């Protein structure tokens, strides 16, 4: 593990994997939809729209590979043990692991689906089907089905139950064949033979809204609707091509929307595993088809970067809602009108995700002081060509910033029914992302609708303009969006050298945008009227400082006095801002060749990454380099700054991420991934640190352990009078406790009873108050005296209440007649030990100031201890007088230089 | 328009500043600051012909001179500084 | 300098509506303000506000028994628990309900909390602080149990001593028993009868008899005893007894449990505690004179705290010793002006109440409340000496207190009657001047003459701001006839200066080296003038920089919102390098006056119950009768003082009457701190005191390759060359390298390193020992290093005096507090013991 | 006439001195009828001073 | 639809309307040209505004001017006082706001009087 980062929550992430949902309907008004992380499950409720309800926890050692949803339980089975990884099934309910299954001892097996019904449960594995008891989640039996080939053995498809039938699963076989089972007593009970035994695995079935009628859907391509206890078959359909079958089928328990009317029920949904489109079939006539909802996730493609398919196809319990998962990292429910007939039904709710492994991340900054912060909004730019918004709040107030009617123009083109697809057409994959919302106008940007990306200043003004500025991959333009919202800007600037742009950053100030060709050119735009202002260089000698390469990370001092734009080949150019001339290089140039750079405003420091796998700490105000880092065995991918400064961060492509202490100059922690991280960002606060991986579609928050618990971390790795501590408040109301318990009195006096109550009963700490420290304070100070050292004494009543002390100062008293017993001279003996000392001189003028107040008359009545009051005033006299002197000096000297002209 | 001033007297007493501080733990002053006490020494006394002697005048610097050790002359000098007064008045 | 601003305490209210709490070791006391969380150290005088914030105001505090953990609930139920001993914000949780009652649990393993009609317990969290190896889960909290077996809103939740039962008092008249987990001898019972509903059910110590407080002032006993007919027992009642407060409701009581005491606050705000199991009157008296709210106790048993919500109202009463430990108020009306003392340990701020208070920066309490003014009080300004305050008034009265001996040694009127609302005063101290908006004269008074000066004239309008020169030559007044006059009044021609500008003079503000001025008009834009030449040199439009508003009775877009766009009030560093301006808006801007750009800005609250802090109101609050935040719920309260407007209609200034729903947020004054590193603003929820952090950041000066800290301690432990090693400690600039190096040089060497120290770093080093002076105790070491200094680079800091004033300035109020602590103590002392032993 | 002030006022065009007054009940003395006039960027007073032709756009 | 910003300038009794609009770049004084309408020695007073801004800054804009009022010295202030409110009003509303201060800083930095007419009053000495 790490010592620093503890892993948190995989965000941007609904349904990345090929394991199916699970509907559970919760009441008459709410349906939870329980999908899988890889390493947890999310349940999302749907009349609340899609928002996250729970999500399982802790995090399972092996990727989920079957789920299910009984009452409130969610089952999930584990790992695939044939590729060394361990296995289980576990039982959560809220959230959290609530019980286990005991799997069987010889299962080496990965386990594919989860089905509960009666009292027990059942666990279809590849081969085999371990059965368990669910009342008391007891282990029963196991289902051995046989075969004479190798192949036919294989329980592709799955079992369910009919709804009626007492014990049976109905399992699906490599063959065609369905075998009935009764799970009570183990028996192979009936077998029915698929028909026209061309068609030859089969590939899913499901119980209609009929009574003993099962839809069995075969990998030749029928789907046959039979009588499971008659072994007629009821409709025949070839809903299939052999290269494309059937694969999730599911029925409309609705009771209407068949027969070109809608007032007819027979409706089924279906979908294959290598399409991306559902078709819907009335099943009244003959079963004729009715429509085909095409492209309701992405189609998925062998050449293609985007996933892609479509996972399950629900119809809920009674209602026209469909809910379809994709493997697109999506989850779609669409709804069947009613009034007017729609054979293919419209979308109503959507969550959505990268469809792809996520590019760059960038944390959005502050908003100034506000309930955002700076830890909320995540921006990832993914490898699908879109950017989203992540919340890291609330899971459902993440949103896609809109490059426009994507879909429209992808339905008004023959996008969606098979020329280049929805990912194309769109802005190119994002490399950098730089953003400010010092003007970013939230909703109302600039009101109506804008041109997008176009390749009136007064509203603009008033309400705000473009807030991110984004480089992209292989495009002239960099382009702008808003961020409030959450669509792309209305400009779209070109380099001026016309090549690719490189890098891209954004002012403090949020009005100028500067970007950074490949090819040498940076330019500068005005983000509100979208106009070219400054080049670099404008039109050492001025006119020529033009990088020869490409110029990877610009970026400009928040007073808008410096631009620092970094060479690739080489060099670190400081150009002035508002002359667009070079003010100072610093050259690197024979030995680096620097990939990066990030920038920390409010230290006035910048960390360069070059190509010797290092990075060099300069600062910008003394312009030399001060700190250089050599840890990385591969390049770095990505490199980031802690908020306090203190840190910096750096995920090489060896799969190693590295922090190194910056005022230490050292390592820190280094621990390594199970794939190497692609983008890092650290929150504008320090908790959150962001990774986003390679392989993986959405991103790893982890959090910081250093601000909750000290971690001893430092570990560089490879592989003269003085006062004392007493509150000052103590001891000056010591001094002072008569008029302020006279100003604490209340002006009226509090109206007790005639009948008052005497013997009140006791508080505190045994009759005294419990500020008083539990174990006789003369027993301590003549302890003290007849020892030499008084420290006890004096640390006994250091630590005291001012009450208490003014007590235990009050009652001290001369007694029996001799040196030994008396405790006025041990007091007076006691502070001139600390005067000769040295320790607690406020402290000892304080107590010797009450002490003369309210002993006076005794020690001046008193012989036999004006000897130790001489004593005292001897030592007190030579540490007043060169004390005195001191602070007198300093005091009348800083009084003149303040004001040295009367 | 506010309200015409009308004379309002406080009567302080010779408490110190810590009695009309307001009701806390401990002071905010030091421990210098608590042994100011709310009237000045003007106020605890002030030599004036009202509380001087019988014998004695006060002069305009707060001084005891009695009427049988000044001379002529001086008597002369305050008789007319003192008709210079009630000319003024 | 370097603006890199956090937010460092609140400060100016003690108390707003919540419930109050006490540390487990008795010391100190947790208060909720707005959507902060005060703690208030008693025993050493300090206070603190912990970091976090909630959206709205705080409607419960719990802690748990242990200590550390503290979980806050705002109103609307979202619920932040956090660490005490490292202020920093732990976990975030919804309550989807309001919660109305709460209680954690005396194990500490479980928390009780009744959200209106439910009552759920759920399990404590496990945490970092907690736990060895341990993090943060993503859901911590996990529930245990949810009872509905109730009818109304559960009112109150306490635990039992041994921690299995708990009980809940209720609206419907009715006391619950629950338990943790099933019991054997057990039946989740109820307790009946009552006539207006349970305020609080209690345990005894050994629990048998449990005491219920119902709304009507009565307390009653239940124990468990045989129904009158004779395995056979029931809940009932043995005797029943009445507090007589006579037209009033009790609205909060509690109960001590270990010494058997019961305090109850009524309505009139009379509190009366008693010795419960017999029932005698221990005492009774009236702390407030609206009601009373909240009552906790000690854990000792010897506190009490009570917190009044209509007024700020806190205070601690030590009941067998009867006197207060603190009684402390916030201010209840708009807080108009502030500044701070010259010394900089206390500001004095003045609100429209009526009263003036000084408030100390540390502790965070009023230390006196001036309460002459019989109207709202406008601006209030100190001298340079710092010893006088004077403070103008609607009551027409420009007011002259001595803090000293407080008492207003001056009062000032005007011969016609006027309401003066900005004034200004020489930095010498014996000339006011002052202005009103009923007539357009500029009125000068003197403070050791008395009478009146002079009415200065030439404005066509009233005149809104006044300003005395740092230096003492120039009076600048700025009115709303679009005019600033620069007034030369000390000089033997008295002149006047216009400066002409576009709009109403809303603001004027100094440089603290006198040759600039800014003045704020009523565009939005600040300019900036010099005084010499009278010629603009500089200004900045800044509409868009502070617009953030649409308040809840604003038919506006935030954006087209005018009246949120200007800055009425500005002041600068006392370095002089950067404005900070502040007008009726969320946002706190900080501009440079040199490179006239905005280096930060703030935002004063998150709070959504006051009613102007985000610019983009949400459509789920638009009901068909307007906002849902509009209409009137007064009837809708159990309380006859509560349902009963005694509000007038029309009155944009304060009324007696004030339904104050969802106030407008405005920073009405503003002022830097003259130690530098630290400024305060006056908004409507409180006093924020914003502070510079340089211990959480990493900063170096002018940093070489070879310097790290343990590079540092090597030249200082083996080489010995501590001019080296504190000079690459002030440029690491790492506050604990540099104590460990200051320290660690000797006091005769001190005069060998400042003899060779750099000019560079001699600001910084002064500014270092002023505050090693002010907190360590190595008083003697500190002030041989301040001589060093100032008589080695004595001519260079006379020769500047304007680059180095704020080093000078706390090294100054350091000698003072060395001046005025030990020094006075020490020849009192040998006065003392001269005397007594010469008899 | 009553029914439009209460309109403008309601949408925010008047300030009364230096305030923008958003109460259609806030009662004006006679010391304050000399302060109460449009507010600042109000187009209210463009329309005034587009009517009278001195519409200054600075 | 059109980009027109109307601006007033003023002096004792010289007054001066001027009318900015998208353009090719002229600049016209009641229907007849800058380099031709003042006293000769004046024009100099007249080309301030353009020489402090730069020529690129009037390359987009046509003013037109009417003056009526005053004398000879009146009428050439309240010209140069309308061009440089003028395109600075012109840069306000239809360039960003940041050509606008820097415009506004230029012109302030040189002489207040080409923005802000200050009047004289009768206030000697009292």
């Amino acid at each position: 593990g790490s010592a620093i980062f503890a892993p948190y929550r995989t965000i941007g992430l609904i349904s990345p994997t090929g394991v199916p949902f699970t509907s559970i309907p919760l009441g008459k008004t709410t349906f939870q939809i329980t999908t899988s992380v890889g390493r947890a499950l999310q349940t999302y409720d749907l009349k609340r729209g899609l928002n996250l309800v729970f999500v399982t926890r802790p995090q399972t050692p092996s990727d989920i590979t079957a789920t299910h949803a009984w009452k409130e339980r969610v089952y999930a089975a584990f790992g695939d043990p044939r590729n060394g990884e361990p296995q289980g099934l576990w039982v959560f309910q809220r959230g959290k692991k609530v019980a286990e299954l005991p799997l069987p001892s010889d299962l080496d097996q990965p386990i594919k689906q989860i089905l509960i019904f009666g009292g027990w449960i059942v666990a279809c594995a590849l081969t085999r089907i371990e059965v368990w008891k669910a009342a008391t989640l007891e282990h029963y039996t196991t289902i051995f089905p046989a075969a004479s080939k190798k192949g036919d053995n294989e329980l592709t498809g799955g079992a369910i139950n009919m709804p009626t039938f007492l014990n049976k699963i109905f399992v699906g076989r490599k063959d065609g064949w369905v075998e009935i089972w009764n799970v009570s007593t183990g028996k192979l009970i009936y077998t029915l033979l698929p028909p026209s035994p061309d068609c030859g695995a089969v590939t899913c079935l499901q119980p209609t809204p009929a009574l003993s009628l099962l839809a069995i859907a075969y990998s030749g391509g029928p789907l046959v609707i039979q009588n499971v206890l008659t072994d007629k078959t009821v409709l025949l359909l070839e809903a299939g091509t052999d290269d494309a079958p059937v694969t999730s089928i599911s029925f409309r328990t609705d009771g209407l929307g068949a027969g070109q009317d809608g007032r007819k029920d027979g409706v089924m949904a279906t979908a294959t595993s290598v399409s991306g489109d559902v078709t819907f079939w009335d099943l009244n006539k003959g079963g004729r088809i009715m429509g085909v909802l095409r492209s309701a996730h992405n189609p998925p493609s062998r050449h293609n970067i985007v996933r892609g398919g479509i996972s399950k196809i629900e119809f809920l319990a009674g209602q026209p809602v469909i809910v379809t998962s994709g493997l697109d990292n999506s989850l779609k429910t669409w709804i069947f009108d009613e009034s007017p007939f729609s054979p293919v039904p419209r979308i109503l709710h959507q969550r959505s995700g990268h469809a792809a492994p996520v590019r760059c991340l960038h944390f959005l900054p502050s908003d100034f002081d506000g309930a955002e912060g700076g830890n909320k909004w995540l921006l990832s730019g993914g490898k699908d060509r879109s950017l989203w918004g992540w919340s890291l709040r609330r899971d459902g107030q993440s949103a896609e910033l809109s490059q426009g009617a994507i879909r429209k123009k992808a339905r008004k083109m023959g996008l969606l029914a098979g020329t280049t697809t929805l990912e194309d057409l769109k802005a190119p994959e994002i490399t950098c992302i730089a953003s400010s919302l010092n003007r970013d106008g939230g909703m109302g940007a600039i009101p109506g609708k804008q041109m997008i990306w176009d390749k009136n200043a007064e509203l603009s003004g008033n309400t705000g303009w473009e807030s991110v500025v984004t480089a992209h991959k292989d495009d002239p333009y960099a382009r702008t969006w808003f961020w409030g919202r959450r669509r792309a800007g209305r400009w779209a600037f070109k380099t001026g050298d016309g090549e690719p742009v490189s890098t891209v950053a954004i002012s403090s100030c949020g009005t100028f945008a500067l970007v950074g060709s490949t090819g040498g050119s940076i330019d500068m735009f005005n983000l509100q009227s979208g106009r070219h202002r400054q080049r670099f260089p404008s039109r050492f000698a001025p006119g020529t400082g033009r990088h020869t390469n490409a110029v990877t990370g610009i970026v400009v001092d928040p007073l808008n006095r410096h631009v620092v734009s970094c060479s690739l080949d080489g060099k670190v150019k400081f150009w002035d801002f508002i002359t667009g001339n070079l003010v100072d290089e610093i050259d690197w140039a024979p030995m680096t060749k620097i990939i990066g750079c990030r920038y920390h405003p409010g230290n006035d420091l910048i960390a360069f990454a070059c190509d010797d796998r290092s990075i060099r700490v300069v600062d910008i105000e003394t312009k030399n380099t001060i700190r250089e880092f050599w840890g990385c065995r591969g390049d770095i991918n990505d490199f980031c700054f802690s908020p306090d400064g203190r840190w910096i961060v750096a995920a090489s492509q060896d799969s190693i991420i590295r922090v190194w202490d910056l005022p230490t100059a050292h390592l820190i922690d280094a621990f390594r991934l199970e794939q190497p991280c692609t983008a890092l960002a650290f929150s504008h606060t320090g908790e959150y640190l962001a990774g986003a991986m390679e392989g993986s579609l959405g991103v790893q928050i982890w959090t910081n352990r250093t601000l909750f618990r000290h971690v001893p971390t430092r570990q560089i790795s490879e592989s003269m009078m003085t006062l004392s501590l007493v509150p000052r408040s103590r001891w000056q109301t010591l001094l002072h406790i008569d008029i302020i318990k006279a100003r604490n009195k209340p002006k009226e006096p509090p109206k007790a009873p005639e009948k008052a109550p005497f013997f009140l009963p006791p508080v505190g700490q045994n009759g005294i108050s419990s500020l008083i420290p539990q174990e006789t304070f003369t027993s301590k100070l003549l302890v003290g005296g007849a020892k030499g050292d008084y420290t006890d004494f004096i640390e006994h009543l250091k630590a005291l209440p001012p009450a208490a002390a003014d007590l235990e100062l009050r009652s001290l008293s001369i007694g029996n007649g001799d040196e030994a017993t008396n405790e006025l001279l041990h007091f007076i003996r006691a502070l001139t030990s600390r005067l000769v000392a040295r320790r607690d001189y406020e402290l000892t003028q304080a107590w010797m100031t009450v002490f003369l107040r309210l002993h006076f008359d005794l020690i001046m009545e008193n012989e036999e201890l004006l000897q130790a009051l001489g004593e005292w005033r001897e030592h007190q006299a030579r540490e007043r007088d060169r004390l005195s002197e001191l602070v007198g000096y300093c005091g009348g000297v800083v009084s003149f230089l303040r004001s040295p002209r009367t | 328009k506010p309200k015409p001033p009308a004379p309002t007297l406080t009567v302080v007493s010779d408490v110190a500043t810590v009695a009309m501080e307001d009701a806390q733990p401990a002071t905010a002053q030091g421990v210098a600051g608590g042994e100011t006490s709310m009237i000045a020494p003007q106020e605890v006394y002030a030599p004036s012909k009202d509380t001087a002697e019988k014998g004695e005048v006060v002069t305009k610097a707060g001084i005891p001179i009695a009427k049988q050790e000044m001379s002529r002359e001086e008597k002369l000098r305050r008789r007319r500084r003192e008709k210079e007064r009630i000319r003024k008045a | 300098m370097k603006t890199n601003f956090k937010f460092s305490n609140l400060l100016g209210t003690v108390y707003c509506r919540g419930n109050l709490l006490f540390s487990p070791d008795g010391t100190h006391l947790f208060s909720p303000v707005g959507n902060r969380v005060t703690v208030f150290n008693l025993v050493e005088n300090k206070s603190y506000t912990f970091p976090f914030a909630h959206r709205k105001n705080i409607s419960r505090i719990g802690l748990t028994p242990q200590g550390n953990l503290l979980l806050s609930i705002d109103e609307d139920g979202q619920a932040i628990l956090t660490n005490v001993p490292r202020r920093v914000v732990l976990y975030h949780f919804s309550f989807k309900s309001p919660v109305t009652a709460l209680a954690f649990s005396p194990s500490g393993r479980h928390f009780v909390v009744g959200l209106k009609r439910k009552i759920e317990v759920w399990h404590v969290p496990s945490t970092p602080d907690t736990n060895e190896d341990g993090d943060l889960e993503f859901a911590p909290f996990v529930r245990h149990h949810t009872h509905m077996q109730h009818f109304d809103d559960v009112r109150h939740l306490e635990w039992s001593s041994d921690s299995r039962f708990f009980l809940s008092a209720s609206k419907d008249l009715t006391a619950r028993i629950w338990s943790l987990d099933t019991e054997e001898g057990f039946v989740p019972t109820v307790l009946s009868g009552h006539r207006q509903g349970v305020v609080g059910a209690y345990f005894s110590k050994d629990q048998e008899t449990i005491y219920t407080v119902s709304k009507d002032g009565a307390v009653f006993e239940w124990k468990y005893v045989a129904k009158p007919g004779h395995e056979d027992m029931q809940w009932r009642i043995v005797n029943k007894h009445f507090f007589m407060q006579n037209a009033a409701t009790l609205r909060c009581a509690a109960y001590h449990a270990e010494s058997n005491l019961l305090v109850a606050g009524f309505s009139n705000g009379i509190f009366g505690l008693y010795e419960m199991p017999d029932f005698n009157l221990i005492h009774t008296l009236s702390i407030s004179q609206n009601e009373i709210d909240f009552v906790t106790i000690n854990k000792s048993g010897e506190w009490l705290a009570f917190g009044a919500s209509k007024l700020g109202q806190l205070l601690v009463w030590e009941w067998q010793s009867e006197s207060y430990i603190l009684k402390q108020q916030g201010h209840f009306d708009a807080m108009n002006s502030l500044v701070y003392s010259p010394d900089g340990q206390r500001i004095v701020t003045a609100a429209d109440d009526g009263k003036i208070k000084v408030w100390d920066v540390e502790s965070g309490f009023c230390i006196v409340t001036f309460t002459e003014h019989t109207s709202g009080v406008t601006a209030c300004e100190f001298a340079k000496k710092g010893s006088v305050l004077f403070t103008a008034s609607l009551d027409g009265s420009v007011r002259a207190w001595d803090l000293i001996r407080y008492r207003n040694f001056r009062t000032f009127t005007a011969p016609e009657r006027l309401s003066f609302t900005c004034m200004a005063v020489d930095p010498s101290g014996e000339v006011i001047a002052a202005g009103s908006i009923d007539s357009f004269d500029i009125h000068i008074w003197s403070v050791q003459t008395g009478q009146l000066l002079d009415r200065l004239s030439g404005h066509e309008g009233p005149v809104s701001s006044l300003a005395f020169a740092p230096d003492g030559s120039v009076l600048v007044s700025g009115s709303w006839d679009r005019t600033a006059r620069i007034w030369s009044i000390f000089s033997r021609t008295q002149t006047s200066e216009p400066l002409q500008l576009q709009s109403d003079v809303l603001d004027v503000a100094f440089r603290p080296d006198s040759k600039q001025i800014a003045i704020s008009t009523l565009d939005g834009q600040l300019t900036f003038w010099s005084v010499s030449e009278a010629q603009q040199v500089s200004g900045v439009d800044g509409r868009r920089d502070v617009s953030g508003g649409r308040r809840i009775t604003d038919r506006r877009t935030a954006a087209n919102v005018a009246g949120t766009k200007n800055f009425n009030t500005i002041r600068y560093s006392m370095d002089g390098t950067c404005l900070l301006a502040g007008g009726n808006s969320k946002y706190i801007c900080l501009y440079s006056t040199t490179t006239m750009v905005l280096l930060k800005k703030f935002t004063v609250s998150v709070n959504l119950s006051l009613s102007g802090t985000q610019e983009f109101l949400n459509s789920k609050l638009m009901t068909e009768a307007g906002p849902v935040g509009l209409l009137d719920d007064q009837g809708e309260a159990s309380d006859l003082e509560d349902r009963i407007d005694r509000s007038l209609p029309g009155s944009k200034r304060g009324d007696p009457g004030a339904r104050k729903k969802f106030p407008e947020v405005r920073v009405s004054g503003v002022a830097f701190s003259p130690t530098g590193n630290s400024f305060c603003a006056a908004s409507t929820e409180g006093l924020l005191v914003y502070s510079l952090d340089n211990t959480v950041q990493f900063d170096p000066f002018d940093l070489n390759m070879e310097i790290t800290p343990a590079s540092t301690l090597a030249v200082l432990e083996k080489e010995k060359d501590y001019l080296k090693a504190l000079v690459m400690a002030f440029r690491l600039n790492e506050a604990g390298l540099i104590t460990r190096v200051y320290q660690a040089i000797p006091y005769t060497d001190i005069g060998l390193v400042v003899e060779q120290f750099p000019t560079v770093y001699v600001p910084r080093l002064l500014r270092f020992v002023a505050a090693q002076t002010e907190q360590s105790p190595h008083m003697e070491f500190c002030l041989l290093w301040i001589r060093a200094l100032i008589d080695k680079h004595g001519p260079w800091l006379a020769a500047n005096r304007g680059k180095v004033d704020v080093e000078l300035r706390v090294v100054a109020r350091a000698v003072a507090k060395m001046r005025d602590e030990i020094r006075r103590l020490a020849d009192e002392n040998v006065y003392m013991v001269d005397y007594l032993l010469n008899q | 006439t009553v029914q439009a002030a209460t309109k403008l006022i309601e949408q925010g065009h008047v300030r009364v001195g230096v305030e923008e007054v958003r109460d259609p009940a806030f009662l004006v003395t006679r010391n304050m009828e000399d302060f109460v006039t449009w507010t600042v960027g109000s187009k209210i007073k463009q329309n005034i001073m587009k009517y009278r032709d001195k519409l200054d756009d600075f | 639809s059109v980009q027109a910003v109307q601006v007033f300038g003023k002096k004792k009794n010289a007054t001066a309307v001027a009318r900015c609009v998208q353009g090719k770049g002229l600049i016209k004084v009641n229907g007849k040209p800058l380099k031709l309408f003042a006293p000769e020695i004046l024009r100099a007073k007249l080309y301030e505004p353009i020489l402090i801004l730069g020529t690129d800054k009037f390359a987009d804009v046509d003013i037109r001017i009417r003056v009526a009022g005053g004398g000879h010295t009146s009428q050439v202030y309240a010209v140069r006082q309308a061009i440089a409110k003028s395109i600075v009003a012109y840069y306000a509303k239809y360039v960003d706001e940041h050509s606008k201060n820097l415009l506004k800083q230029e012109l302030i930095q040189f002489d207040r009087s080409l923005l802000v007419a200050d009047p004289r009053r009768c206030e000697p000495k009292k």
